[PDB]
C-alpha cells in the first residue's frame, strides 16, 4: 500500500531526523579527482574513497561564504534532511564531516550527468520521455511531502541521470521541514510559484507548481516564463498567462493548466485528493506508478558509460586547491553539522 | 519563434538560485 509504505518511511525518517549522523569520515580518506559542478558556496568533485575504491560526489561548502550569504540555517537543513531520507530517486548521502574551513557532504556519484545538459543539447524531450521523468518527480514529492518536507529547488540542473536512465534529485540546499506555512524567498526565478514572489506565505504546493514548470521545460525545450532578467520573469509568472507549443498534446496542456494554477484552491497536488489528482490525470494514463517505483520500466535514455570514474557526461570546470585554514572558522554556527 | 527567442536569450545556461 502507499499508506503502509509511507508510514514505514516516516518512522525511519524521524529516527534519523531526531538523531542525525555526524562526522562519519575525514577529508584524507578521499582522493579528489575532478569538479563536476559548482555553486555559490563551493563545488562538487568526483572523489575516490581510498580504502574501498568506491567513487562518490563530494560537495564542499566554504563556511565563510555560507555565512556571508546568510545561508547557515539552510545549510543545516540541507544536511539534516538529506542524511535522514531514503527514496530510490533521491541522491544518497554516504558521509558528512567538516574541518576548519569547509563543510563536506559525500554523496553517491550519479554518472549520467545533469538532465539540464541532455535537455539543452537534444532541444526538447518527447512526451513519453518527459513523462517518465515527471513520474519519478511525482513519487519523490509524494514521499518528501509525507515527511513535511518542501524541496523548493526543482530544475533540470538538479536532476542527475543514473546508469539505468532514472533520475536522482540533488541539492537539498532549500529543503525545509515545515508543518504549515513558510515565507523565505528562495528557489530559482523561472521555477518560483506566484505566492513566493508575492510574499504571501506558502506551502508544499509550490513544489507542484515547479513540477508544472519542469514538465513544460522538458516538453517544450524552454520554460513557460523566461526573460533576460529575473524581474521580468516574475512579472510573467504573476501574470500567470501561459502559452503552449502547438505540438503539446491536449492532455499535456490540461495537466499543465492545473499545475501552473495561480489559485491554490484549484492547483493540482493541493486538493482533497492530493497527489492522486496528478497520478490519475489522463496524460499519465499510460504510467505504471508501481513499476516506476520498482525501476522496472525501460528508460527512454541510457547514458554513455565508458568506465567507473568517467565524467564525460559532465561539463568541465576550473579547478582550485582545497585549502584548509589552520584556524577554525565559524565553529559555533555549524556546531550541529 | 518562441524557441528562437529563448536560444537568443541570456538564460539558456545554468540558472543560479536566489537566496532571497
Ligand atoms: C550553493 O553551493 C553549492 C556548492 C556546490 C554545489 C551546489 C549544488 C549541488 O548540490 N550540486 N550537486 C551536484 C551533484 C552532482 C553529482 C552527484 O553524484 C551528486 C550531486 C551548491
Amino acid at each position: 500500500s502507499v499508506k503502509e509504505f509511507l508510514a514505514k518511511a516516516k518512522e525511519d525518517f524521524l529516527k534519523k531526523w531526531e538523531s542525525p549522523a555526524q562526522n562519519t569520515a575525514h577529508l584524507d580518506q578521499f582522493e579528489r579527482i575532478k569538479t563536476l559542478g559548482t555553486g555559490s558556496f563551493g563545488r562538487v568533485m568526483l572523489v575516490k574513497h581510498k580504502e574501498t575504491g568506491n567513487h562518490y560526489a563530494m560537495k564542499i561548502l566554504d563556511k565563510q561564504k555560507v555565512v556571508k550569504l546568510k545561508q547557515i540555517e539552510h545549510t543545516l537543513n540541507e544536511k539534516r534532511i538529506l542524511q535522514a531520507v531514503n527514496f530510490p530517486f533521491l541522491v544518497k548521502l554516504e558521509f558528512s564531516f567538516k574541518d576548519n574551513s569547509n563543510l563536506y557532504m559525500v554523496m553517491e556519484y550519479v554518472p549520467g550527468g545533469e538532465m539540464f545538459s541532455h535537455l539543452r543539447r537534444i532541444g526538447r524531450f518527447s512526451e513519453p520521455h518527459a513523462r517518465f521523468y515527471a513520474a519519478q518527480i511525482v513519487l519523490t514529492f509524494e514521499y518528501l511531502h509525507s515527511l513535511d518536507l518542501i524541496y523548493r529547488d526543482l530544475k533540470p540542473e538538479n536532476l542527475l541521470i543514473d546508469q539505468q536512465g532514472y533520475i536522482q534529485v540533488t541539492d537539498f540546499g532549500f529543503a525545509k521541514r515545515v508543518k504549515g506555512r513558510t515565507w523565505t524567498l528562495c528557489g530559482t526565478p523561472e521555477y518560483l510559484a506566484p505566492e513566493i514572489i508575492l510574499s504571501k506565505g506558502y506551502n508544499k504546493a509550490v513544489d507542484w507548481w515547479a513540477l508544472g514548470v519542469l514538465i513544460y521545460e522538458m516538453a517544450a525545450g524552454y520554460p513557460p516564463f523566461f526573460a533576460d532578467q529575473p524581474i521580468q520573469i516574475y512579472e510573467k509568472i504573476v501574470s500567470g498567462k501561459v502559452r503552449f507549443p502547438s505540438h503539446f498534446s491536449s492532455d499535456l496542456k490540461d495537466l499543465l493548466r492545473n499545475l501552473l494554477q495561480v489559485d491554490l484552491t484549484k492547483r493540482f497536488g493541493n486538493l482533497k485528493n492530493g497527489v492522486n489528482d496528478i497520478k490519475n490525470h489522463k496524460w499519465f494514463a499510460t504510467t505504471d506508478w508501481i513499476a516506476i517505483y520498482q525501476r522496472k520500466v525501460e528508460a527512454p535514455f541510457i547514458p554513455k558509460f565508458k568506465g567507473p570514474g568517467d565524467t564525460s557526461n559532465f561539463d568541465d570546470y576550473e579547478e582550485e586547491e582545497i585549502r584548509v585554514s589552520i584556524n577554525e572558522k565559524c565553529g559555533k554556527e555549524f556546531s550541529e553539522f | 519563434t518562441t524557441y528562437a527567442d529563448f536560444i537568443a536569450s541570456g538564460r539558456t545556461g545554468r540558472r543560479n538560485a536566489i537566496h532571497d
